């Protein structure tokens, strides 16, 4: 998109790919290719000028494909760390007043995951979601190609049904089913979702955390907010990611586990919230899936520490957070 | 064309679809609908376009090569040695077509000294009326309205012509509507299955070219061909339509359409063609809410345009009992059908007997009697005649088209009863019969009459003097005075006081129809 | 009669014609790429006269492009890859009929259903009221059957009627030879009756206490010099004089102003509020006694004649078996 | 089917009433077979003015 | 495939199953070993046992009547937050011929079967779609909430005469769909409100919920004991063939049949239930309840590989259908379940 | 479709700004406001990047409500003739697809082709929307996207596409009551949402208020207007100095103290001044944060009257941008803290009103 001029649409180029160049690319990836340029000579339908006409096409020889999150917005550290722990992994929901950066967090964790997708709306509305058959191949939509990576989704509640169902089935179910004229299938999208939106039972029923976002307009709070912004408009830096993907990476690769005396602190802990659950009557939602978002944030914690076995600190981590979650 | 049965598919499988040709004589036979064994051959034809990869071929035996300017290469090559494509497809000759199963007198001499014995002996029985009921529904319990009324539908009535180039219709249409699990779908299903030309589709399954027609072109000449649609392959028979609610509006139209002119216009792909749809129509209903309102008419109960509910003959109506001993009488027998398979029936007539003996009752097209026209005449008066006000409000509001009705419903009776011409039993019975399908509102009478009766009076008194008028009092001690001679005793007459003084008051202020002023 | 009289005339009613739309729209040819617009009934016209029945019954999306089509004479269609500007120069008569069915004097506003939007881009607004007059209905009669006989053997109603040709051909002809405008000392007289006749409208909605649904805008003092200058051409002249501003005034004063003043009506208004109070419900009272009553308050009989009239087209007053004694009803 | 040349083009308007003076022809393009799957005319040669 | 031969060579397992069939608690020992790795609700896991085993496919052509359902279809009602969703993907891994469709994915025309053309050959008229490619099998329908009144109407004539009919142009056929239905159903706010009634809460047509034959309605207690014990189970986380073989052996070789014990204890039940379920606020009753209780009958008649259906087993059903409403606890005349 | 311009520039400075608001349209009457956020339209903001690809808007949106007959429509048609890239789109005119853009499978080929709307056609231009009430509620959100970021996001199986659509917006509705009630508060009379409203970065009330004395002069405008024939055409017929020369009838005799900027001298110059790229001074930034904290406190402090828009984060935003807009308007190299006060009255005018 950077390269197109003003008032443009980006144009389209065809690759020929060879025996060991196969297999090396996906769709939606950034690639670079060194090739040769060659036509193809073309017989067919007569056309208005006489002559030698062709087609041209390109053959490829090679292709080619705690920290700090979004340094540029203030505040928000918590958030930032619940973000760090569903990149490392083991679905976030933010709700918040217009005029705070919820789309810009979003845009952030786009750029960073490796396999990534964001959408803004009804532009990616239906089709662009799930898949549909074209000249007969399958093609995908955004939930195919983030398989195994992070999808973010921007103003969520503006979704018609449809999409929020196929949403719901992704988070929960993991697989999409599509029984239509024309297709029967079962698409796997084994990838956790980031949504945002605008101030329900489903968000609190369905998703793992959500994070509520008042404007409460504090006075010194506001001042350094403005002061941050006037410093990133003014140096174009803010005040005093290769890195970041490989530390991910590296962490990715380890697998704590659960010893057995510690499941019964973990159960004490659980029973406990609950009864102080049972015992506000204003409280909400309380259920195994509680326990078992605490049980995955606190083996994503083990994860980043590379421990082989889980440990007291991760626990009172993921206590905390989703305390901060829920307050 | 043909296509697999039912009965033959195995698990999960679209039925197969064969073609058979006919040659000479046995070209007339095979009409669309039936349902036929064939016997003949079974024959390799080529065929053209099956080949998009290359596959087994011919050539010539001759070692024959080419020469300098004259190089067999692709096309040259190809057509020098003869190459033909093997390519073949399967086709059945049919020399032999006979139904599955097997002009009145026709019909009398192609049956048997045995059959036309049965025939007769089902002629001369009363219990033919009865029997017949059972016969079709043995399971069903109780609703012998429906099955009477079913069964009137079946035998139908006779269609005539008049002089300005009008035509009158000689079907009749039944529509159920009723609560859940009330075996509405049941009949349904039981005239299908006895039915040998029928057709039952649900509302949204089928879609306007389901029914109706198409046009397609010939595969050999330039004449075109008809796909018949389901009131097609259902002429002269009973087209049988679940969820009727469920259909699209269009749909409706078209349906009313051949209702009505009971022909179907066809101009599509340079044809323009008319064909005949003499159908009868079995539909099933729901009521809007799930449940039938017994405070309402039956117009404010379903969803359905007025034209084509004005057409059908008969609505029925079923309403589930709560607790009612009827609940131990239903339970006795359909434990009797899963405790005994095939046991638990006791049907007089076999499905074949009752198919032959319709076959031949359709045939006979009664007069109308002279005593008969005075009786319908009479009998649509009293009719009309309960629509009066002294009754409450009915489902149904009576018009020409019932008196139409009951004249089909004799002729049917008739066609049924193989009369030569329509009697007063036949007239009774259809009078009987269109009665009990009218139900009668439950919400108030004697408060409605008292009214009226007061409405009355003083309209007289104001329409016959340009004088003054009376007042409440006047009117109670009127009332009180015509009623005199109705009161023995003090008690009910001073009751009957406080009652309609509660009344008036209620008229006064609360319904407003009558007007006070002060002095 | 003015579709046929101008040179171009289109006459429609609401939501367009038969088969032609009121407003232009814009497709795109599939098989052969081709941008094709169909010609509206306000595009089809350029300098002529627009005669638009039934204004009420007008759909959303020509509501909405009329407001442009009155105000800047132009279209505005954007689609994909597409964006274009029609011009339409018409100029708009539109006749409506009243949100009761009939005219309620007493009511005064209300009576109009147009948002004051729509109703600023007129020019002049007209009322017309079927008005009682016993001895005019015979004139009329008398005229109709008159009409009736003499169409059948002479064209020749009045001595020096213009001839339809000749009258269109001098209207095309005026129309494209000169074009007048206006003079300072009949500018300034003008600008002194606007300011006027603002300051009594403001006075008169202050007081009223409630806002006008007829206002009085700088489109209206637009439209008083664009009257002008018309009277001013139908000359010939290159500049209008004081009797031009002078019959342009009278005519705005009498159409706009009658219009939106709807002493009359408002002793009428008094007697409804007398007679509410009067008036017992479920009582009765004699015609004789109300007229008593309020002649000797000396208010004329008509106003109170019409007064129930009116009331009896509501249906809060009913006769008795004797019409000298009237009840109340609700 | 009409034919006009020349100055003739561009007078007439769809939508227009005319009145039309000329010769009643057929189209010449050969001895053509006939084609489609219609093969029933013998003959017949397309009528123009 | 197999099932309809003589394969059952191994005489070893024949006497073994067979001496496991009269042992008592065999029952349960197999709503235990249907799944290891979930929870205490045994009376779930129960009726998806019965529908396995599934009812007597008897023959009624003789009697003008039509097919009869055979097969069990049973509803799920909850809040998300519960293993609804698990049951329906163990279904769905554990059954051969098994489908799974999921809210608005899918639409009228995706069942039953679509007009096609081949993209290799000439023409290919029709092409199944999910529901007759379930034949003789399992279709488990999530989010059935979100479904229209479309795909529903299509459910309807299913869900009963076991047969779709389709008429297009030139396509008019009956294609035969004899499957068993699992639906899952969440509150209408997402939360089992107490002030509201049941019928309220779940707000579908009683056409649709009468032909299920049991329903579950997922409610959370909040007792220690239930916190205690899936806490540990949960952290805790951190022969087949033997079953296999006894349901192979069972589901094809045995025909259940009843007396008229049974069918008296049938009829009671029938007029109990109608009695029960007359009071507004909760689920009426229908004669189909009646055969659905002849349906779990005779599957349970077939767990205790038995031709002829005791009492027993009509008790069981009718404790089954007692206790998947819930109607014990719930309140009789106002609609509303209580602890 | 350079001596004169630095002169004039360097000698002015302010009366560069103080001419071209006031000489911007003699067809129109008074509305100093409104002329100078239409100019700071024609002179922008300035867009910025950064290390990690973020991207800060730069464009400004402004929203007019007023009574009838104020020439709100004029306005719009006359940013439209001097604009370069002007697009007016109406309320019904174009729907949500016509605006953004659309996705068509091409039959000849099979493939799927991409077909932009109105706002990707207007890339660094001008966008006007007539009647924008009357606008669904799915094109305003189709709008926040353009209105946010710039950018717009397309997707169907087979193809995706981020095309650019950076661009500015005018708007103008009518009252949801006809005519302005004045005793009700603004947001009964607006009628749309905060976050709407947050989009925009100006809002603007209009009202007709029926003063004798300015009755009077708008009449003597309009007449003078009027009566106004173009030099070289005999009456009666039907139908480059920096200063324009002075008329008697389109200035008057008063105004010949006073001369108005030529139209062409004043494209260039916004041309030239839209290319210049000035710098945020440490002096204003310090300034512009104590008064939006001022402001998110005065909310508690204004009791007399109330608020038109929300105060939020893109306020401040809003005013880096006017103040940037304003040292566009004024030939230099840094921003100063007078064009941060022309911005911070043009807010309190427009957030705020009786
Ligand atoms: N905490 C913050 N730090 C820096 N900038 C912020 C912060 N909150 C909001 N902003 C600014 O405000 C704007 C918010 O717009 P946006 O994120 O699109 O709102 P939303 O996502 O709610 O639609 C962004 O351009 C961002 O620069
Ligand atoms: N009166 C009755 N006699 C016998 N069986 C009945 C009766 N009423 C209902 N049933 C049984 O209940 C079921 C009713 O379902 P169905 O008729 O399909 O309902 P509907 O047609 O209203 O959708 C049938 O399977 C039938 O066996
Ligand atoms: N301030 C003003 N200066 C000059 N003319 C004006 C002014 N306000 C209104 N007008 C006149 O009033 C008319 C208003 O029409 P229009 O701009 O369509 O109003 P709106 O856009 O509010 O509907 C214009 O023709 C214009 O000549
Ligand atoms: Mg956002
Ligand atoms: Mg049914
Ligand atoms: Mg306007």
């Amino acid at each position: 998109s950077d390269q197109v001029p003003v008032g443009n649409i980006p144009r389209s180029i065809t690759v020929l790919v060879e025996g060991e160049n196969t297999r090396i690319a996906q769709p939606g990836d950034h690639v670079s290719v060194t090739g040769i340029f060659l036509p193809i000579l073309r017989t067919g339908f007569r056309q208005v000028v006489q002559g030698l006409l062709s087609e041209t096409y390109l053959e490829a020889h090679r292709i080619v494909k705690a920290a700090s999150i979004a340094p540029e917005i203030y505040g928000h550290e918590d958030v930032k760390k619940a973000l760090l722990l569903l990149l490392v992994g083991g679905n976030i929901c933010l709700m918040g007043d217009p005029g705070v950066a919820k789309s810009q967090l979003l845009s952030y964790i786009d750029r960073l995951a490796p396999r990534s997708q964001y959408t803004t709306g009804r532009g990616s509305s239906g089709v662009g979601l799930t898949a549909a058959v074209l000249r007969l191949t399958l093609e995908g939509g955004a939930l195919v190609l983030a398989d195994q990576g992070v999808c973010c989704i921007d103003e969520f509640d503006k979704m018609a049904e449809a999409d929020r169902t196929a949403i719901h089935e992704v988070m929960e179910q993991q697989t999409i089913s599509i029984a239509k004229a024309g297709i029967l299938t079962t698409l796997n999208a084994r990838c956790s979702i980031l949504a945002a939106a605008n101030p329900p039972a489903a968000l609190l029923s369905r998703f793992d955390l959500l994070w509520l976002i008042q404007d409460r307009p504090d006075r010194d709070n506001d001042l350094r907010l403005a002061q941050h912004i006037t410093y990133v408009h003014q140096h174009s830096r803010q005040p005093p990611m290769k890195l970041m993907r490989r530390y991910i990476a590296m962490c990715r690769e380890k697998q704590p586990m659960v010893p057995e005396s510690l499941a019964d602190y973990i159960t004490a802990a659980y029973v406990e919230m609950r009864r102080e659950a049972w015992a506000s009557k204003d409280a909400t939602y309380t259920s195994a899936r509680t326990l078992l978002a605490i049980l995955r944030l606190s083996t994503a914690l083990a994860r980043l520490r590379m421990v082989d076995v889980v440990e007291k600190e991760d626990v009172n981590e993921a206590i905390r957070l989703m305390e901060m979650s829920k307050d | 064309r043909i296509q697999e049965t039912q009965a033959e598919l195995p698990r999960g499988s679209i039925p197969r679809s064969l073609e058979v040709i006919l040659r000479a004589e046995a070209v007339e036979s095979a009409q669309a609908g039936d349902k036929c064994d064939f016997t003949g051959t079974l024959i390799v034809v080529p065929d053209v376009s099956k080949l998009s990869t290359p596959g087994a071929r011919a050539e010539t035996n001759s070692r024959v090569s080419g020469v300098d300017g004259y190089e067999t290469e692709g096309i040259r090559g190809l057509r020098a040695l003869g190459v033909r494509d093997l390519s073949y497809r399967l086709v059945f000759l049919a020399c032999c077509v006979a139904p599955t199963n097997p002009t009145a007198e026709s019909i009398k001499n192609q049956m048997t000294v045995k059959e036309w014995e049965k025939v007769f002996e089902m002629s001369q029985d009363k219990n033919l009326y009865h029997n017949l009921c059972t016969s079709l529904f043995p399971t069903i319990h109780g609703n012998d309205e429906v099955k009477r009324g079913v069964l009137l539908m079946l035998f139908g009535g006779v269609p005539k012509t008049t002089g300005e180039g009008t035509s009158l219709r000689g079907d009749i249409n039944v529509c159920i509507v009723g609560d859940p699990s009330t075996a509405k779908s049941q009949f349904l299903k039981h005239v299908e299955e006895f039915s040998p030309r029928a057709v039952y589709t649900s509302g949204k399954a089928s879609s306007a070219a389901g029914l109706t027609a198409a046009v397609v072109r010939d595969e050999e000449s330039h004449e075109f061909v008809i796909e018949a649609g389901a009131l097609m392959l259902a002429d002269n028979g009973v087209c049988c339509i679940d969820e009727f609610d469920k259909m699209d509006v269009r749909d409706q139209v078209a349906i009313h359409e051949a209702m009505e002119q009971q022909t179907i216009s066809i101009t599509k792909a340079g044809v323009k063609a008319t064909l005949n749809a003499r159908t009868s129509i079995l539909a099933a209903a729901n009521p809007i809410s799930g449940h039938y309102d017994r405070s309402k008419s039956l117009k404010q109960n379903i969803n359905l345009s007025a034209p084509i509910m004005s057409r059908f003959d008969l609505f029925f109506i079923l309403v589930d009992e709560c607790n009612e001993v009827t609940d131990y009488a239903i339970a006795r027998r359909i434990v009797d059908l899963h405790s005994r398979i095939e046991e638990s029936i006791d049907r007089v007539y076999s499905l074949d007997d009752i198919r032959r003996y319709l076959l031949f009752a359709r045939q006979f097209k009664p007069k109308i009697s002279k005593e008969s026209e005075d009786f319908i005449v009479e009998q649509y008066k009293h009719l009309r005649q309960r629509d009066g006000s002294g009754v409450t409000k009915s489902s149904w509001r009576i018009t020409v088209r019932q008196l139409e009705s009951m004249i089909r419903l004799s002729e049917a009776m008739a066609r049924m009863h193989c009369c030569d011409e329509v009697q007063p039993k036949h007239v009774k019975e259809a009078f009987r019969l269109l009665n009990k399908s009218i139900i009668r509102v439950e919400t108030f009478s004697e408060y409605c009459r008292i009214s009226n009766l007061i409405v009355l009076h003083l309209r007289k008194v104001e329409e016959e003097e340009d004088e003054s008028a009376l007042k409440r009092s006047e009117l109670v001690n009127w009332y009180l005075k015509e009623i005199e001679s109705e009161i023995d005793s003090e008690e009910e007459l001073i009751n009957k006081k406080r009652i309609i003084e509660k009344v008036i008051h209620r008229l006064t202020h609360y319904d407003h129809v009558l007007i006070e002023l002060t002095q | 009669f003015v579709e046929k009289c101008s040179p171009i005339g289109v006459y429609t009613s609401g939501k367009g014609s038969s088969a032609a739309g009121l407003t232009a729209s814009v497709m795109r040819d599939p098989s052969s790429r081709n941008f094709i617009m169909e010609g509206g009934a306000m595009v089809l016209a350029d300098g002529g006269v627009v005669c638009i029945d039934e204004f009420d019954k007008m759909r959303e999306d020509d509501r909405v492009a009329i407001h442009e089509a009155m105000e800047q004479q132009t279209i505005s269609i954007a689609k994909a890859g597409i964006t274009t500007t029609l011009n339409s120069r018409c100029s708009v008569l539109a006749a409506a009929n009243s949100v009761f069915g009939r005219w309620d004097e007493t009511k005064g506003e209300d009576n109009i259903d147009f948002m004051p939007t729509i109703l600023s881009r007129f020019d002049m607004i007209f009322i017309v009221k079927d008005e009682h007059n016993e001895e005019r209905d015979v004139m009329l009669a008398k005229h109709v059957i008159t009409l009736h006989v003499s169409a059948l053997t002479q064209t020749q109603a009045v001595e020096g009627e213009i001839d339809l040709a000749k009258l269109k051909k001098f209207i095309a002809y005026c129309r494209v030879k000169c074009g007048p405008r206006l003079s300072a000392e009949a500018a300034e007289k003008l600008k002194n009756r606007y300011i006027i006749m603002r300051s009594g409208a403001r006075q008169h909605e202050r007081d009223s206490d409630r806002r006008s649904s007829i206002p009085i805008t700088v489109r209206q003092l637009e439209a008083i010099v664009r009257i002008a200058e018309a009277l001013s051409k139908m000359k010939l002249q290159p500049f209008a004089t004081e009797a031009d501003v002078e019959e342009a005034l009278r005519l705005f004063q009498v159409s706009t102003l009658d219009a939106a003043l709807s002493e009359d009506q408002e002793m009428l208004s008094r007697i409804e509020k007398q007679l509410k109070r009067r008036f017992a419900i479920g009582s009765q009272v004699s015609e004789h006694s109300i007229i008593k009553d309020f002649t000797k308050q000396k208010y004329p009989e008509h106003a109170i004649h019409k007064v129930l009239q009116l009331m009896l087209r509501r249906g809060e007053i009913q006769h008795r078996m004797q019409r000298k004694v009237l009840y109340r009803l609700k | 089917q009409l034919y006009c040349d020349r100055y003739l083009c561009d007078k007439v308007v769809p939508g227009n009433r005319v009145t039309i003076m000329g010769i009643y022809s057929i189209k010449k393009f050969g001895l053509t077979t006939s084609r489609g799957r219609d093969r029933v005319g013998v003959g017949i040669r397309s009528s123009y003015i | 495939d197999e099932e309809a031969e003589q394969k059952l060579f191994s005489e070893k397992r024949v006497e073994l199953l067979k001496e496991l069939s009269r042992k008592p608690d065999i029952y349960e020992r197999l709503a235990s070993a249907l799944a290891p790795s979930i929870y205490e609700h045994e009376d779930i896991k129960k009726g998806i046992l019965l529908q396995l085993f599934g009812g007597t496919r008897k023959d009624f052509s003789h009697t003008g009547r039509g097919k009869f359902r055979a097969e069990i279809n049973i509803l799920l009602c909850g809040d998300p937050g519960t293993s609804k969703s698990q049951l329906l993907q163990y279904v769905y891994n554990l059954v051969p011929r098994g489908q799974y469709t999921s809210g608005k994915g899918s639409s009228a025309v995706g069942l039953t079967a679509y007009v096609m053309k081949d993209p290799e050959t000439r023409q290919l008229v029709l092409q199944t779609g999910a529901l007759v490619l379930s034949d003789n099998g399992i279709c488990c329908i999530d989010e059935f909430d979100k479904m229209n009144e479309s795909t529903r109407s299509v459910l309807h004539e299913v869900m009963e005469q076991q047969t779709l009919s389709i008429a297009k142009a030139g396509i008019i056929c009956q294609l035969n769909a004899r499957t068993s239905v699992l639906a899952a159903a969440n509150p209408i706010e997402s939360q089992w409100n107490p002030k509201k009634t049941t019928i309220e809460n779940i707000q579908l047509p009683h056409t649709l919920l009468s032909r299920f034959d049991l329903i579950f309605l997922m409610l959370d207690p909040q007792d220690e004991a239930y916190d205690r014990r899936l806490a540990h189970h949960l952290v805790a986380l951190y022969d087949m063939a033997v079953l296999k073989d006894y349901i192979a052996y069972a589901h094809s070789t045995i025909m259940p049949r009843l007396s008229e014990e049974a069918s008296q204890a049938l009829i009671e039940a029938y007029v109990d239930m109608r009695k029960i379920g007359s009071s507004r606020g909760m689920v009426s009753a229908y004669p189909r309840q009646l055969e659905s209780l002849i349906r779990l009958a005779e599957a349970h008649a077939k767990v205790r590989l038995s031709n002829k259906v005791e009492a027993i087993d009509v008790e069981e059903a009718k404790r089954l259908h007692r206790e998947a409403l819930k109607q014990s606890a719930t309140d009789p005349r106002t609609g509303i379940v209580d602890i | 479709s350079i001596a004169k311009i630095k002169k004039f520039s360097k000698t002015r400075s302010k009366d560069i700004f103080d001419q071209l608001a006031k000489s911007l349209a003699p067809s129109i009457h008074g509305h100093d406001y409104v002329k100078k956020a239409i100019l700071c339209l024609l002179l922008g903001g300035v867009e910025r990047d950064l290390e990690n690809g973020s991207h800060i808007r730069g464009d400004i949106n402004i929203l007019l409500i007023g009574d009838p007959s104020v020439a709100k429509s004029q306005l719009l048609r006359y940013v439209l003739c001097t604009a370069p890239r002007a697009i007016p789109t109406t309320g019904r005119g174009s729907s949500g697809v016509g605006l953004t853009a659309a996705v068509t499978t091409d039959q000849e080929t099979g493939e799927r082709r991409l077909e932009a709307g109105a706002m990707v056609l207007a890339d660094r231009g001008v966008v006007c929307i007539d009647e924008f009430d009357k606008m669904s509620d799915m094109d305003r959100t189709a709008i926040h996207e353009v209105m946010e970021q710039g950018r717009v996001t397309i997707a169907k199986a087979g193809i995706h596409a981020r095309l650019n659509a950076r661009c500015s917006v005018l708007a103008a509705a009518n009252p949801v009551y006809g005519r302005y009630d004045q005793y009700k508060t603004p947001m009964e009379n607006i009628g749309l949402q905060d976050s709407l409203l947050s989009r925009f970065d100006l809002l603007f009330i209009m009202l007709d208020q029926m003063d004798p004395e300015q009755d009077r002069e708008i009449s003597d405008h309009v007449l003078r207007m009027h009566r106004y024939r173009a030099p070289g055409e005999q009456d009666g017929d039907a139908m480059t100095q920096i200063y324009e020369k002075h008329d008697n009838l389109l200035h008057g005799t008063k105004k010949k103290k006073e001369k108005m900027v030529s139209a062409a001298f004043m494209k260039k110059y916004i041309h030239v001044a839209k290319i210049i790229k000035p710098v945020l001074t440490q002096e204003s930034a310090t300034y512009i944060a104590e008064e939006y904290s001022r402001l998110r406190s005065q909310d508690s402090m204004s009791s007399d009257t109330a608020r038109t828009s929300p105060v939020t984060a893109r306020t401040l935003e809003t005013l880096i941008r006017l103040a940037t807009a304003h040292a566009k308007a004024r030939m230099s190299k840094t921003v100063d803290l007078q064009d941060a006060e022309e911005a911070v009255e043009l807010v309190q005018y427009a957030y705020f009103k009786k």
